[PDB]
């Protein structure tokens, strides 16, 4: 009944890179914080103005797709606009095992 | 100073490392033109040769085993036990 | 890009360890694994 | 350290690994390029001149092709560019540079290198696309994976490095490692899952299937087994077609929580002449176990023999299950309605109970255990509620799961995950701590904002109620973070201490090696043991075998060992040998079963010495169980008919094995002596498991079988003592060294403690006496 | 970089037979045909078609190595049948099969009106 | 604390004990202390052991520590590894440490002492002592390059003329 | 959709890191261990602003 | 980055019904759903070619030469 | 060459504990009261209940590999319904006279205790069970 | 790697033919092995396929935020709308064969990242090449066309294999190696060989 | 009629649904994989650049211009380049296209698969007309152009199958499903209450007959019948498609018939 104030929303305690993790509130604690690093490492369209640019390497993704599954979060990152990856068709499954 | 024949004492038989070695070194050997002592049975492979020398116990080396000492043991390899 | 410009580094009781007054502030997911682990903050 | 001790080498090659189930255990995939690249110096001699010409011709682009043409004179002549590379005529002598071909051997290697199985000689087999390409089973001794693992591969440049390689570390050599006296190498994965799942009652295989599977057994011997069902329409079983990968002679026997030889459950295993009898193959019978199928294997048929049966397993396994599949889904993470119905009101309740610890802590009125502050008690009960909490939630789920669980059954294979696992992804996360204790107060009297000053709740100081499956909520959420950010912090500390404290041990030991008069000495000749590890034996070739005299009750022993034939009742029955009935009363005979006897006491009163708990199972060369085992399909025993052995036959065959089981060979009461006492633990085993009533009455033995049966004992025995030169020191080093790198009353243990150890830590952290 | 041509899948190598027949000695009257060039697409599809054949007592394939198109097929027939006989039977059988296949398809399209 | 024992019968039998847990050290003392067992009284601190029972029950607490922290991880190693450890650590007469004051402050030879951490202190010193170097280490012989006398090279090879002339 | 927040010199992008530092003018009591004269400090890391 | 020519599971050309796909949600005001569904889209690979596509070429024009 | 066990038993048990395609089936002869039978069969290809009356016969024939069809032609040693081949794989002395045998049918399981054919039943790899009914 | 930590190499690529497929005529892009999922409890991974796969059908934006009211009961419910299993599975049929699988994949999109690190930038091979001018020992970096390091615990190994030859080879013949004259009065690199 | 038989359900230019009955699984598998990977069809395979202002790259339009569905009806009058007699190509072995295409509009000129012209004689055979299945008649989008954007470039389309690149795949996906009912017990059904309840009925469930619990497990059946459904993209017909699987299918046995044929000869 003291209650002085209200958080805006819970899931703004998280970064850049945890801000694109889909349902992070169902992953093992450091599964986590492995993705925010390897999402640093991800290709895709880093800026529209690359053609225009010499920079030591550059790395850019043919068709790249903005993820089905995403986070409001991702709204403000500019993500949906310019992706990290694209949206394969996955089975789990034991195959020939390779 | 060398230990004489009727006062040996090292296993009488070979040790892995001193096979490697004897295949090595008559493979090596082999491989440098030296005379094979056995019958190739098509073998061209020099290791596949000091095999089958050392198969038939026809390998004319030595194994000067060193004691901490500084003293030793000769033992031939047609003399040495082959169980590995 | 935008991570990199959120970045904060900690040189030199026990400072890799994520505390409570960290809420809010920085992310408690986004730092390195090995030597930076925990000094490397991102807010 | 960085020019000498080490030092970049040239005949090097490093890229990406990955695996394959159609490698054989000892082969490498090679990358076309980089066998291109590296390079064997070949001499021209009769027996390859013609063949290393054609390479030559070939030159440096075509893949069997060669780089260099090494004259006499000492210079080069370089294929890439000489004019005369088409028309080079060779002389005897030479040396041809040729590429890397399949079958050569070379250095694998992954990085650390705290083992000696973390550089292994390997087949090469030159392959397209860029990655060295492993076989599955190899994975484990190099501790490599394929999330973006490299790997390195040294290429020898003469005869003798080469047999080095091949004769000392090449890949299947290395199956059984001394580092524990067991295999380093089991069955993994997709090949694990799908063993267990072949070898159920439930599966049968048409036909067709068993055709394709018994092809793919690269040694079929082209016998098309017996179907286990013939009519209505033949079939047969998952047990049934592995057993072709199983070798005959192969004998297994182990006996799992309620295995009887009707193993209800298809409990433990059976497996007599390479052919399963029962029970499911799992993790226990094919991984990198004590007992193991791989075990039994390597010791009995031979390192090459073994090697083969992991691709034989393999290809049979994999093929099935390509065929049969497998998958994981978050149905299989989804437990029961009402059993989360029942998981929720298991929480609730330990809600409850600690809430009622607080109350009657802050009524005073709870009394603190000896040598504990009244909050230090309170903390542990909370913890340990909690914690019950969690598991009994766990194992809730666990139940509720059915076999079809495809979690549950890659846990039921041990291919992949624990019960912790399905108990915190189905059920209840739980608790979460750093520095041992629940989250503390890191703001004034709180774990967070969100909550009230002095509150010691289960939700504020970090457990986490919900599944993996459900979600956290953002409190739950953080705590989790900061626990687990914990890990993450030994993991990238505890990697650089731990690799120090290897290379102390290793440079400590270094210099140790075996002499060639069974001592272990230093580069100073300073003993430091007078006879390797106190039994002069190489720890490979040692086993866990039970010394069945130590325990048991004093008449247990006697109806076991007692033979009198002066006693009507206690004699041997005629029925156990043909001399029966005339040795009764032989009062000559009888004194040789008065020693033997004698001995067998003399023998319990010392082992109940040495191991004072009673503990029956050690580590000792030659598993005799098995010699027995084999005397018994070797020899076809009649369980049924009386042996023709003579009760001097075997008190005496025994007498006399033992003088032959030789360690140390010097003629001197010293050196003699010494003899005798490295026997000692053995023959004490050896008089148990062959003394007369044993050896008739049980093992049934003939006088062929059991003239065998010693014979082998002494031949296993003498292969089992180490070999000079033996670089023991490094092993031990290497041996306790790869272990602390693997390593996560209340007393400072495991990294922290080694260090204490190694360092001769005058100020140690935890110093405790125990008073008896 | 160290990728193969992908014609190699389809297109024989510099002096490669489609088949190589060798003789299976752990077994009388056996054969093993390696089929270069080739898939399941027909491994698959002989070896359930000699399973036809009463006369066939044993018939396999295997694809010893994805990264390689080739696949050994193994064939046992009983005495005086000749494997290679009932390989070419079953080669036939198959032909005549999809003949009909065609033919009923062919019909069957024609009468619809789409 | 749960003891097996052997029971009048034979068998051996679960015959729980009562056992005292301290927080911290002090062995020639607590020995001496009527109602206990000064047979049977341990001490993680093997340097205690060492001072008050001898050298040999030094390395049996040093064995037994060290068997715990592996133990302790639910790991096995084969005893002679650790064995051999304890025992390198003890055959001086003393507690010799896996440390730079340790083991590299032995007689062994100079340069292998300096391929480990003190380097270049060790090869001043090993000038103004004349140090002579017998190059029986590995070490040595991988600095000079040549032929390291450990297994392959524990032994010599060599050509027997008679045996020779014998195979032909 | 670039951000600012760097600048350019000789031509590469560079990004200052923010650096962590304990605050100054603060009074901070710390008990100084078991073998120690003293038992207990406080501390003032004063600085002009 | 311009619609993908074939979808990558399958191959069903998915080039041609780019402008449609974009028309049918402006000028029909229809939901994303509706309009995959219109042109056909009926397998998920398919439809997630479509319906996850970001045009970033329409960006690349703003730029002058 | 011949035949080594007959006998009608009649079914008190079936238990497929967890096993969707195997049952373990207990049965006691009808003549002997000695004679009783515990048996893993494939109840998807035959179906068992209890209280059915079963021929069981053993017979160690009717070597080498296998051979599918022809068995048209062939002499079908089966009057039988259900047919099965396994190993013996212990003989126990269950006391008296008393004896049971152990039989591995690629991993189905059987037990039968009796006591007469002490003069029938061996240690074979060829050992077929027979069943009618 | 998808956004899970859940990382790996191209083991292999199959062709359609080759690949499992669904009764509908859809194959995966991407086969991840099971025993990924439950040592490292990556449940998020799971859910986003479920609800990727809803959303694909749908052709709604699949909200994976984190703390909200979504359930994988709710995406289930949507899912069996749609045709589908509830629980993600689809039968699938054996590419090789064409017969049915006797266990059903846990089929859908997932949303998977390339990574930086492509094997041909990394793939280095070398067989005597640039020497440094000091040490006259092998250049460094793949970059340089260096060697690799066969470094102190490589060294180890080896005088734990007893291979005292091959070691003798890796330091001396396959690098460093070099010849001498020394005095036999003082053991010294003095002697001025003119050895011609 | 003979053997295997079919019965067409649904037919268009772009979909065959029917079942093959009569039929061995290893047969209607066989077929299947054929027609993915093995028919003939004509694609751009090398793409020759004169001029390029656009915002992407060579190779990235090159590549596209593969995927492009061109006209594959008459594919079997035309020859491999590679087993021609030619230097790299003519008219016997190839079809050549050309693009030349600018921004003369102030607004985004679109280039599209319409905007590709034969140049190459085409002997009057069906062959390397653009696929144009668009309502409004444009076919693939290729690239987009703002003002001084031009693109010029040359296509050369030669004969291929899907093996040696998936462009030269005529058909999309190719549906395939047998026993709708469970009742030759090729799947073990996962499930958390009921797995009749749980799983989906099949569309196919209406074409066979439910298995009716109170009947024992038929062992002796087999698989025979399967709904199968072939999808075009454009370069041959959907029957063609189906016509020409069971052709190359029926072409690659005889081929080792033949193989047999010229061994017996020594
Ligand atoms: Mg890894
Ligand atoms: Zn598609
Ligand atoms: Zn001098
Ligand atoms: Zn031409």
């Amino acid at each position: 009944t003291t209650f002085t104030h209200c958080e805006i929303h819970p899931s703004m305690i998280l970064g850049v890179a945890a801000s694109i993790i889909p349902f992070p509130d169902h992953n093992q604690s450091p599964r986590n914080t492995y993705q925010s690093a390897m999402g640093k490492q991800a290709m895709g369209v880093f800026l529209t103005n690359y053609n225009v640019r010499m920079d030591t390497m550059a790395n850019i993704l043919y068709y790249p797709q903005k993820p089905l599954g995403t986070t409001r979060a991702m709204e403000y990152l500019k993500f949906r606009e310019l992706p990290a990856g694209q949206n394969a068709i996955v089975a789990i499954a034991c195959y020939s095992g390779y | 100073k060398a230990i004489p024949k009727d006062q040996r004492a090292t296993t009488p038989y070979m040790t892995k490392y001193e096979r490697a070695r004897i295949l090595g070194t008559r493979a090596l050997q082999i491989s440098m033109n030296a005379p094979v002592f056995v019958d190739l049975e098509g073998e061209t492979d020099p290791l596949r040769i000091a095999m089958k020398e050392l198969a038939e116990k026809k390998i004319p080396l030595v194994i000067r085993r060193y004691l901490p000492d500084g003293s030793f043991e000769d033992w031939s390899v047609e003399e040495l036990i082959v169980d590995l | 890009t935008l991570s990199h410009l959120r970045r904060t580094n900690t040189p030199i009781a026990k400072p890799r360890q994520l505390h409570n007054t960290h809420w809010g502030l920085v992310c408690p997911a986004e730092t390195p694994e090995g030597q930076a682990c925990g000094l490397v903050k991102n807010l | 350290r960085g020019n000498l001790m080490g030092k970049r080498v040239d005949f090097s090659a490093r890229t990406v690994i990955s695996g394959d189930p159609n490698l054989e255990l000892d082969q490498v995939g090679v990358p076309k390029s980089i066998a291109k690249t590296l390079t064997y110096p070949e001499v021209v001699t009769p027996y390859n001149i013609d063949r290393l010409t054609q390479l030559v011709r070939n030159g440096p682009n075509e893949h069997p092709g060669a780089k260099y043409v090494i004259r006499d004179s000492g210079d080069r002549i370089d294929l890439r560019y000489s004019k005369r590379a088409g028309d080079i005529q060779l002389q005897y002598g030479w040396k041809v540079e040729r590429h890397i071909m399949d079958n050569d051997p070379v250095l694998f290697n992954r990085q650390p290198s705290l083992h000696k199985m973390s550089m292994m000689a390997h087949r090469v087999k030159v392959i397209p696309y860029s990655t060295f390409r492993l076989n599955l089973s190899v994975t484990s001794p190099y501790n490599a994976d394929f999330d973006g693992d490299e790997m390195n591969l040294h290429v020898p440049q003469s005869e003798e490095t080469r047999a080095e390689l091949s004769q000392l570390c090449a890949v299947p050599l290395q199956i059984v490692s001394p580092q524990s006296n067991k295999p380093c190498m089991g069955i993994v994965q997709d090949t694990l899952c799908g063993i267990r799942k072949l070898t159920l009652r439930d599966t049968f295989i048409e036909l067709d299937q068993v055709l394709n599977m018994l092809y793919w057994v690269p040694d079929w011997d082209g016998v098309i087994p017996t179907p286990a069902i013939i009519k209505p329409k033949p079939l047969w079983s998952g047990k049934q077609i592995l057993s072709v990968a199983i070798p005959n002679g192969i004998h297994l026997q182990r006996f799992d929580e309620g295995t009887t030889l009707l193993s209800p459950k298809d409990n433990g295993m059976l497996i007599i002449d390479g052919q399963i009898i029962f029970g499911v193959v799992e993790k226990k019978t094919v991984g990198s176990s004590n007992g193991g199928l791989i075990h039994v294997v390597t010791r009995e048929k031979g390192p090459q023999v073994c090697a083969k049966l992991f691709g034989n397993i393999q290809k049979v396994v994999n093929f099935w299950l390509l065929h049969n599949g497998f998958s994981t889904g978050i149905g299989d993470t989804i437990a029961d309605g009402p059993t989360m119905r029942e998981i929720t009101e298991t929480i609730a309740e330990a809600k409850k109970k600690v809430l009622d610890v607080t109350k009657e802590a802050q009524a005073n009125l709870l009394t603190a255990k000896h040598g504990m502050t009244l909050r230090e008690s309170f903390e542990d009960n909370v913890v340990r509620f909690l914690n019950e909490a969690r598991d009994k939630a766990g194992r809730l789920a666990e139940v509720n799961l059915k076999d079809l669980n495809n979690v549950k059954q890659m846990v039921m294979a041990g291919s992949k995950g624990s019960f912790i696992n399905i108990a915190q992804m189905s059920a209840c996360v739980g608790q979460q701590s750093v520095e041992g204790k629940r989250i503390a107060f890191g703001f004034v009297d709180r774990t967070l904002p969100h909550f009230s000053k002095d509150d010691y709740s289960p939700e504020s100081k970090g457990f986490v109620e919900n599944s993996y499956l459900r979600g956290l909520t953002p409190q739950e959420f953080f705590f989790h973070a900061m626990g687990g950010r914990e890990g993450l912090i030994d993991t990238a500390v505890k990697t650089a201490e731990t690799g120090y404290i290897q290379r102390r041990l290793v440079k400590a030991l270094e210099d140790i090696m075996v002499h060639y008069d069974n001592t272990t000495r230093n580069s100073l000749g300073n003993v430091i043991q007078f006879i390797y590890g106190e039994d002069g034996m190489d720890a490979a070739h040692i086993e866990k075998q039970s010394l069945d005299t130590i325990g048991g009750s004093d008449a247990a022993f006697e109806k076991r060992y007692r033979v009198d034939l002066l006693n009507t009742d206690h004699t041997l029955d005629p029925s156990l040998l043909e001399s029966g009935s005339e040795i009764l009363g032989d009062l000559k005979l009888q004194v040789l079963l008065d020693e033997e006897y004698k001995q067998l006491v003399k023998d319990r009163k010392f082992l109940r010495e040495v191991f004072v708990d009673g503990e029956a199972n050690w580590p000792l060369p030659v598993n005799i169980r098995r010699i027995i085992q084999n005397a018994q399909q070797t020899f076809h025993i009649d369980h049924t008919k009386p042996s023709d052995l003579t009760i001097k036959d075997i008190v005496l065959g025994v007498k006399d094995l033992q003088e032959n089981l030789l360690v140390l060979r010097g003629k001197n009461e010293i050196i003699q002596n010494a003899q005798r006492d490295a026997v000692t633990l053995f023959c004490c085993l050896l008089r148990s498991r062959l003394a007369t009533r044993r050896v008739l009455q049980e093992y049934r033995l003939t006088k062929q079988a059991f003239d065998w049966v010693l014979s082998n004992i002494e031949a296993q025995f003498l292969r089992s003592v180490v070999h000079p030169g033996e670089m023991v020191g490094v092993l031990a080093a290497q041996s306790i060294g790869e272990p602390a790198t693997q390593m996560t009353k209340k007393v400072t243990s495991g990294v922290p403690r080694l260090k204490e150890i190694l360092n001769v830590a005058k100020n140690m952290k935890t110093p405790s006496l125990t008073v008896y | 970089m160290n990728a193969p041509d992908r014609f190699e899948l389809f297109l024989l190598g510099e002096g490669e037979s489609k088949l190589k027949i060798d003789p299976d000695t752990k077994a009388p009257n056996a054969v093993v045909i390696t089929f270069e060039k080739e898939d399941h697409t027909l491994g698959n599809l002989i070896r359930a078609e000699l399973l036809n054949d009463r006369k066939v007592l044993f018939a396999a394939y295997k694809v010893e190595h994805p990264f390689f198109a080739r696949f050994k097929l193994r064939i046992q027939t009983t005495e005086g049948y000749d494997p290679k006989d009932a390989l070419k039977n079953a080669c036939n059988s198959i032909i005549n099969k999809l003949g009909a296949l065609k033919t009923n398809f062919e019909t069957e399209w024609n009468l619809q009106t789409l | 604390y749960d003891r097996k024992v052997p029971s009048p019968t034979g068998e051996y039998v679960k015959e729980p004990e009562w056992v005292l847990e301290t927080d911290g050290v002090n062995l020639s003392e607590v020995m001496t202390v009527p109602g206990i067992d000064p047979t049977r009284i341990y001490t993680n601190s093997f340097i205690d052991i060492m001072e008050v029972l001898g050298i040999e029950a030094g390395r049996a607490a040093l064995y037994k520590e060290v068997y715990n922290v592996i133990a302790s991880d639910g790991s096995y190693v084969n005893y002679r590894h650790m064995a051999l450890l304890v025992d390198v650590m003890t055959t001086q007469g003393g507690l010799t440490s896996v440390t730079r004051h340790g083991f590299n402050r032995s007689n062994t030879g100079a340069l292998m002492r300096c391929s480990f951490e003190e380097t270049v202190e060790i090869l001043f010193e090993a000038g103004a002592s004349a140090e002579l170097d017998d190059c029986r280490g590995v070490s040595e012989n991988v600095i000079l390059g040549q032929m390291a006398p450990i297994g392959t090279g524990a032994f010599d090879v060599m050509i027997d003329e008679e045996s020779l002339v014998k195979y032909m | 959709f670039d951000m600012g927040g760097y600048f350019i010199i000789n031509g590469s992008e560079k990004v200052l890191i923010a650096q962590e530092r304990s605050a100054g003018n603060i009074v901070q009591v710390f008990k100084k261990a078991a073998p120690s004269p003293i038992s207990h400090v406080a501390e003032i890391r004063s600085a002009l602003e | 980055m311009i619609v993908p020519v074939r979808c990558f599971s399958c191959g069903k050309v998915v080039g041609d019904k780019w402008e449609s796909y974009l028309n049918l949600l402006q000028e029909d005001e229809l939901d994303e759903g509706t309009a995959l569904s219109r042109l056909g889209l009926k397998r998920y690979c398919c439809r997630r070619m479509i319906l996850t596509h970001v045009d970033l070429i329409e960006k690349f024009l703003r730029y002058n030469p | 060459s011949n035949t080594l066990f007959d006998d009608i038993f009649q079914v008190s048990e079936v238990d497929p504990g967890r096993y969707n395609k195997v049952c373990r089936i207990e049965a006691a002869s009808t003549t002997q009261d000695q004679c009783k039978l515990t048996l893993d069969i494939n109840v998807e290809l035959f179906p068992v209940a209890a209280q059915d009356s079963l021929t069981v016969t053993i017979a160690s024939s009717l070597t080498r590999s296998w051979r599918p069809p022809q068995a048209g032609d062939r002499s079908l040693a089966d009057d039988y319904d259900y047919v099965m081949y396994g190993t013996a794989y212990k003989f126990e002395e269950v006391s008296k006279d008393l004896i049971a045998v152990y039989y591995s049918f690629g991993g189905l399981l059987m037990r039968l205790e009796g006591n007469y054919r002490n003069l029938n039943n061996l240690k074979q790899e060829n050992a077929y069970l027979l069943i009618r009914r | 790697a998808s956004r899970h930590g859940q990382k790996g190499t191209i083991g292999i690529t199959y062709r359609r033919e080759d690949m499992p497929f669904t009764a509908e005529g859809i194959v995966p892009d991407l086969i991840i092995n099971p025993h990924a999922i439950p040592s490292r409890m990556t449940v998020a991974h799971l859910i986003e396929c479920l609800l990727s796969k809803v959303a694909a059908l749908s052709g709604n934006e699949g909200d994976a935020s984190p703390f909200t009211d979504i359930t994988v009961e709710g995406i289930s419910k949507l899912l069996r709308e749609h045709g589908y299993q509830s629980r993600g599975f689809e039968v699938m049929y054996n590419g090789h064969t064409g017969k049915k699988l006797m266990a059903q994949i846990f089929f859908g999109p997932t949303y998977y990242q390339r990574l930086r690190h492509m094997v041909d930038d990394k793939i280095h091979a070398r067989a005597r090449g640039p020497m440094q001018v000091l040490t006259r020992q092998p250049v460094e970096g793949r970059s340089r066309d260096g060697g690799l390091r066969f470094g102190e615990m490589e060294r180890d190994c080896m005088i734990a294999h007893g291979a005292a030859s091959f070691l003798k080879e890796r330091l001396m013949e396959a690098s460093d190696a070099f010849r001498v004259h020394i005095c036999g009065i003082c053991g010294l690199m003095t002697v001025i060989a003119k050895l011609n | 009629e003979e053997g295997p038989q079919v019965k067409i359900r649904e037919a268009s230019k772009d979909n065959v649904d029917f079942i093959l009955s009569n039929v061995d699984l290893a047969m209607a598998n066989s077929l299947r994989r054929v027609m993915i990977a093995e028919i003939p069809t004509l694609a751009i395979d090398s793409v020759e650049v004169e001029t390029n202002t656009t915002v992407l790259a060579d190779e990235f339009i090159a590549h596209r211009l593969g995927l492009i569905p061109l006209q594959s009806m008459d594919i079997e009058q035309l020859e491999y380049s590679r087993d021609c007699f030619c230097e790299d190509h003519c008219d016997k072995c190839s079809v050549v296209l050309t693009l030349q295409a600018f921004g003369e509009s102030e607004s985004t000129t679109n280039v599209y698969s319409k905007d590709l012209v034969i140049v190459s004689n085409l002997m009057g055979r069906n062959i390397g007309h653009p696929i144009i299945q668009d309502k409004e008649g444009n076919g693939v989008l290729i690239c987009k152009l703002r003002k001084g954007q031009e693109l010029k470039l040359t296509c050369v389309a030669k004969k291929g199958i899907a093996k040696e690149h998936a462009k030269w795949g005529p058909a999309a996906a190719i549906e395939f499903e047998y026993d709708p009912w469970n009742k030759l017990k090729h799947t073990d059904y996962w499930y958390e209450q009921d797995s009749a309840k749980e799983w989906p009925q099949s569309k196919n469930c209406e074409y066979e007959d439910p298995p009716n619990e109170g009947d024992p497990f038929d062992y002796k059946a087999q698989a025979d019948t399967f709904y199968m459904n072939v999808e075009s993209v454009g370069s041959i017909p959907v029957d063609q498609v189906v016509v020409r699987g069971i052709d190359t299918l029926q072409k690659k046995v005889a081929s080792i018939l033949l193989a047999l044929t010229q061994m017996d000869q020594d």
